[PDB]
């Protein structure tokens, strides 16, 4: 019953929303108390999405909690099909509805809707938002994706990108550009650019590209076993990681790499005599495991930073973060509590900090240069501009974003000194 | 489907009014995520609200949950000894658990009662929604306020300090009736209520507070609410009639504020003359909103929707309101949004969840969540109130 | 004289240096005293040119004053040709050599260099950097560009982009993508990314595209006079300006107007609920004329801002700026003195300042949110990332860049109120 | 072709040294752009260097330019009453115009005294390079200094205030008599120079300065320059011996800072061991820096480059510097870059213009402009000097 003020992730049903919202034609009803509507405006405002999130709450109250909950859910499913016309339906419960004795599966099955209906069992109190998104995408794949015939040209699937994700759109575009340069055509991008037809077509791709393991590792593994589809184990954030991704994806497809490195500017801009003051600057890193690992590699090898802190709020990804942090001579900070990270920053006193929005605010109170690199973000963090974190142009974005706090602080300190 | 927030969102603007109150939400992770998301920037400034997450071990049993809640309250008191009125807020999972928050309040107001007076009120969406949380918080404090034997006028309703200061200043200029606003910023200067004292709302949604103060013996004075020049004028007119202030002195003291308020309202409403407004049920500010926009601002309301339309206390405001606009009780957000499609209103005052989709569809949107936040009451903020609706239409005209 | 501390434009030879640095195979031989090599530190550091600027300095001293000046110039030109093997050579004079008895013409042509030598006559004490950039490019075009049989398919020339220019590199890519989508292949981009062969091929293009009037207007007019190439009069900065440029270029080429608006997010993000507070914000605008005019159009029509001030440091573009300012109900501020711009800012008290680096610092002292939109910039401003100012993605960049200071100020003020 | 800056670049740190001095550059727009670009962020702080652009009429008529300069300095004095010493700085177009800055400085010192004293020195590139600007400024100060009859030590050089404080404290606790600094912050604190007054040189480029103080009877102290550890020791040892301080007393004085200087140098020299360094002529600091790197940092030197060698002042460091490194004095970037390419040095000390281009070709580069700015002299900062030279090598090792 520990008092909680800030949560790095939401409840799993928020993750289920982040899958359904991304996919087109997949609406889901969700047993919730009247007032859980707050979660739709996350996509409405933070992501600035014109479309209403494809979600149909039951909105039960004290006058409907006794026995009318099942009737309300049945009416919600009926109306959802009748007017929203979804190509497929996915079904879950909120925490309050998890406590209330309801059965999401039985009602949806009894309605016998012709569109396919997937049933979600998410432990609300035990698990977290990323588990919700990963499990939702997994069940959608098992319901829709079936072993199919391969495409003529070599095809890949970008697995992992969901709604309300850090830079997922621009990373989709950048990885698609890299793959097009390779000669590989993207068969489907799921869940964000996908439809139930796309989940069906997932079997056609020659191999899977796991851009974000947090929301796509379960789907990648299930496609590895059932669909006989190999999946990429590296994440293309940073030039080194991008080249490793190009090499491994070229090996998987059998084509040659054709890395397009004309756009590349971060290596030269780091080698410039301007970036000499960057050498040995102490960086504390927090956020989801993939971004933290990639950012540590970028900061050490490509940026000349001394990584003094490594951490993740995904306890499900503690082992890879622990191994990576052991790589840099540190112990991973695997906690979902912002006070522990606060203490680590205070004791460590880094010169730069790259992490979540909470991390940026911690730096602001502590007066340290701060950049945002991970999933918990504000509305302002979602950019209208093309701001990838992946690929070679994403490397330039990373360099500029990480330099801006240090350059701003240096310029301010110099201006105060000269005054 | 009701696209409305649960009463826990009332916490966010309540604790700015109560500097000595900590709102301990006993709820799941969902309600903590609600509080964090709706606070936005505020959660990075050590707020005074915190959610005690209930785990699967916490769900089973009641005595164990009560002991854990007591331990958490002690941990909070150790960190923040300053707090002297703790607000245990019930939530949806807490209500399903049936954790006796009233019994918890009874225990913790015996543990550290003299300093920390622990209150309890339901903020659960199954029971209360949006500003219903604020009126529930105020209905939890009234039954335990001390009795009084002096007739006093009290400003029931949470207002910004500036709006409160001008309200009390105007009531002082009236010359009769010293005021004691019901929300106490600290437990130190908590007010007194009894059959002697008479109360008047400032914000429309305080129906539970009506019940509490009516059982206290105080009597309600019906008045249109201070939203625009005419609204605050009739509000203070009802105050004067209740206190026997002569009409001439009231005219003398409100001649100039009425002048500035009318000028500002006209200036901001020039862009809204001959326009159409639709109200999606969010926060029960909407009947008074529609009245102010209809007569002072010149709008025409196709529908005024209210989640809970308390006729008895809103009565003067509907009386001022024209017969044209239709009144909607409850929400069927699909049907209501289809009605918005059909009407094609110039401006739609709707919730933040629907705010962006309505604009993407082609409808201008104003959101009353800002209205519960921004100072929009009485005479001076009349121009700000009008301009808050004016700005969306101006932006639509400018952009295309 | 006047006691100047900050000049918006440098000496005229800096513009010719920028033009020479942009091109490849063109070498600048400058009659300048030792110590005037500082201008090579702009290109190598601010622009991060991996190669030295293609500029040779005579570097005469007190000893080489009476008669050794001409011999030094001749030797420098000859040795520059031998060492660097440029495909063409431009010869000019610095401020000091104007008073020196210097004969660039005769000294250059006496050596009988096989490659064409371009003679530059720039009034140092009268004109400024942009005149140098314009006149050098113009004279290069006269020396190299000849009337030539047009390309078989429709071709366009991007005229204006030079070295040490504000986001010229990304605007070239954006406009090239726009033209390729429209079906138009860019024949040549000059001065930057060009060679003397490219300047010769300039005659092949069907029409000229003037991205930057400041450094390419004279070349465009001369091409209209002699090479019979119409030149575009709309600079594509902002969504409206981009659509006007697309329509006019489609009319010029005769191809159908096809523009890719899929990436465009500025109109939706401006129409969103979150941008309502932007309405009526008073914006002061300063910098070079083209960017200021385009930014005022962006502000008023797409961003909702009300333009409270307009200005430029370009006397050569005072008339278009004055016409535009009359368009927005204001009087233009055509001055090169930062004190007058500061006084206008103080009197106006704008909510947001869009201008040069000097305007950014003025806003910082006055506590006004600031963004950089014009040419005088630091090492900081030049992106490693793809940051165009033109096209639809450039409009996205404009929106995010202009909002970012307002978002920072609002967030800081909010967290100040909260605690 | 030589890659140096005209002496106006020294102005920006001279004016940081001198709070009371304004640096009026009588030059064209090119020299104003030089000052602006070199200063960078500095110009936005409203610094104390300004350029008066010689307009076309000014180069046309010398008398009109002289009258305009008089009016300019009058307006500058009116704007800034704080400035008590003003430096009329010659420039290349000013020299070619041949307007007499000395006759001017005399005239305005006559008609603006005794408050404001105006000096003249030439920073024009035609007879000045990078640090000869500061050398010429200090040379201009010397003749106006009073003729004293009491023996004093005069430290000459733009020691940063913290470095000046360390040197002054070390001397005063060493046992010397009077210690004064030629770049006095205020004109009232200007030192006294006489036949009996001795002076010691902190930075090498002060050749014309040393010549200037030689004429007034001041006598030079033959010492290596206090850059790292031994360079500083030998400096303080020569000072002590000329002041007659016993050797054992001085050893007890300098033992404590010496150990920390040695430890700091050894901590940051680990990357520089067994490495080759190349010095392009930048600031006449390179023979001494090569001595420090070869003896203390374990760095081989392939060639040391200097704008012009002043063998008399720089003799001790050249004697300490090994016979192996060949000293080149001619500046010619065309052949000098080929020499760099042939040498293939691990570290290349060059100008900022050549830094990035040589970095692209595969050469790690350090820019000597950072030496004049950053405090690198004396013991406490010896480790800072070593780290300043070792950081590019570390960055290249990390970046592969
Ligand atoms: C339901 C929760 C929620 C979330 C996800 C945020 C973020 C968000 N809420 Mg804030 N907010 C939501 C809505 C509301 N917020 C709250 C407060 C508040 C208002 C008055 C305001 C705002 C806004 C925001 C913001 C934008 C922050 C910004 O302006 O920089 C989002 C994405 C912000 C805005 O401009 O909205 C149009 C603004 O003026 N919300 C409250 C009342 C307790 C609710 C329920
Ligand atoms: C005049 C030549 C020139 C120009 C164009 C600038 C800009 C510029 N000079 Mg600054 N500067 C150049 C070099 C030098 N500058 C001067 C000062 C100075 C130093 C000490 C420093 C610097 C630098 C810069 C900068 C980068 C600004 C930075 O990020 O600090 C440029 C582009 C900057 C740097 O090299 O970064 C490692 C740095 O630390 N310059 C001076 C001494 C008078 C010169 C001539
Ligand atoms: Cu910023």
């Amino acid at each position: 019953m520990k008092l909680t003020l800030w949560t790095y992730e939401g409840p799993p049903h928020v993750g289920a929303m982040r899958v359904a919202t991304g996919m087109t034609g997949m609406h889901y009803v969700l047993h919730a108390p009247q007032g859980d509507t707050y979660a739709d405006l996350l996509f409405t405002m933070i992501e600035r999405r014109g479309k209403r999130p494809p979600v149909s709450y039951t909105t039960f109250q004290a006058r409907d909690l006794g026995s009318d909950t099942a009737e309300l859910f049945q009416s919600a499913c009926r109306d959802a099909y009748e007017r929203f016309q979804p190509q497929a339906i996915m079904v879950g419960s909120s925490c309050t509805a998890e406590l209330i004795q309801d059965d999401t599966g039985g009602l949806a099955d009894a309605l016998s809707l012709p569109v396919p209906v997937v049933h979600l069992e998410l432990p609300s109190y035990q698990r977290k938002e990323n588990f919700g998104a990963d499990e939702s995408f997994l069940q959608i794949c098992r319901k829709l994706a079936r072993p199919m015939e391969r495409t003529e040209k070599v095809s890949c699937n970008l697995l992992g990108p969901t709604a309300l994700g850090f830079r997922h759109r621009d990373d989709i575009l950048e990885v698609t550009r890299l793959l097009e340069g390779m000669g590989i055509a993207v068969n489907a991008v799921a869940p964000m650019g996908a439809s139930p037809a796309d989940i069906a077509r997932l079997g056609a791709a020659h191999f899977n590209v796991l851009l974000y393991p947090e929301t796509g590792e379960s789907a990648a593994r299930w496609a590895e076993k059932t669909l006989k589809q190999p999946y990429t184990k590296t994440v293309p954030i940073g030039v080194g990681a991008t080249r490793d991704f190009v090499a491994e994806v070229a090996a998987l497809a059998g084509v040659a790499p054709v890395a397009d490195d004309s756009r590349l500017r971060q290596p030269w801009w780091s080698a410039s005599v301007d970036s000499t003051y960057l050498t040995g600057k102490r960086v504390f890193l927090f956020g989801d495991a993939t971004h933290v690992i990639a950012a540590a590699r970028v900061a050490r090898d490509e940026m000349g930073f001394e990584v003094v802190g490594m951490g993740c709020y995904n306890r499900e990804f503690a082992r890879p973060m622990r191994a990576a942090a052991k790589g840099y001579g540190l112990e991973a900070l695997v906690t979902d509590d912002y006070l522990e990270v606060e203490e680590a920053i205070q004791a460590l006193a880094p010169e730069l900090i790259l992490g979540t929005q909470m991390e940026r605010h911690i730096a602001k109170r502590l007066g340290i240069p701060c950049a945002v690199i991970s999933a918990p973000v504000h509305v302002q963090d979602f950019p209208a501009r093309y701001s990838p974190q992946m690929g070679f142009e994403g490397a330039n974005v990373l360099f500029d974003t990480w330099i801006h706090p240090l350059t701003m602080g240096l310029e301010e300190h110099l201006l105060t000194m000269f005054r | 489907q009701r696209e409305v927030f649960c009463g826990l969102t009332g916490i966010i603007w309540l604790h700015r009014k109560m500097q000595d109150a900590f709102f301990l939400v006993v709820g799941s992770r969902t309600c903590a995520h609600l509080l964090q998301s709706a606070a936005g920037v505020m959660i990075f400034a050590e707020p005074r609200f915190g959610t005690a997450v209930l785990e699967e071990k916490d769900l089973a049993g009641l005595a164990d949950a009560n002991a854990e809640l007591d331990r958490e309250v002690d941990r909070l008191l150790a960190r923040r000894p300053d707090i002297r009125q703790l607000f245990l807020v019930g939530s949806c999972p807490s209500e399903v658990i049936k954790l006796d928050l009233h019994r918890a309040a009874e225990r913790l107001s015996a543990h550290h009662g003299p300093a920390v007076r622990v209150y309890n009120f339901s903020g659960s969406g199954i029971e209360t929604t949006f500003t219903q949380g604020e009126d529930a918080c105020l209905a939890s404090i009234v039954p335990t306020l001390p009795a009084t034997e002096a007739r006093e006028l009290l400003l029931v309703g949470a207002l910004p300090d500036v709006v409160e200061d001008q309200a009390v200043s105007l009531l002082t200029q009236l010359g009769i009736g010293p005021v004691r606003c019901l929300p106490a910023h600290h437990a130190a200067e908590a007010p007194g209520v009894g059959p002697n004292t008479v109360f008047a709302l400032v914000q429309p949604f305080l129906g539970d507070t009506h019940g509490a103060l009516t059982r206290r013996g105080a009597r309600h004075i019906a008045a249109p609410f201070p939203f625009g020049e005419e609204g605050t004028t009739l509000w203070l007119k009802a105050i004067a009639d209740e206190f026997g202030v002569s009409a001439e002195t009231f005219e003398a003291v409100t001649a100039a504020p009425r002048a500035r308020a009318r000028k500002a309202v006209a200036a901001a409403s020039e862009g809204l003359r001959g326009k159409s407004v639709f109200f999606l049920p969010d926060s029960q500010l909407e009947p008074s909103l529609a009245r102010f926009l209809t007569r002072e601002c010149g709008m025409s309301a196709v529908e005024v929707g209210t989640p809970f339309l308390h006729r008895g206390i809103l009565g003067p405001d509907l009386d001022l309101l024209a017969e044209g606009p239709v009144l909607s009780e409850g929400q069927d957000v699909e049907r209501q949004l289809d009605r918005v499609r059909a009407a094609r209103p110039d401006l739609t005052v709707c919730g933040l969840g629907l705010a962006n989709p309505l604009e993407a569809e082609g409808f201008t949107t104003k959101w009353a969540i800002e209205l519960v936040f921004t100072p929009v009451h009485f005479y001076e903020q009349a121009g700000d109130l009008a301009g808050l609706f004016s700005r969306p239409v101006r932006r639509r005209a400018i952009l295309r």
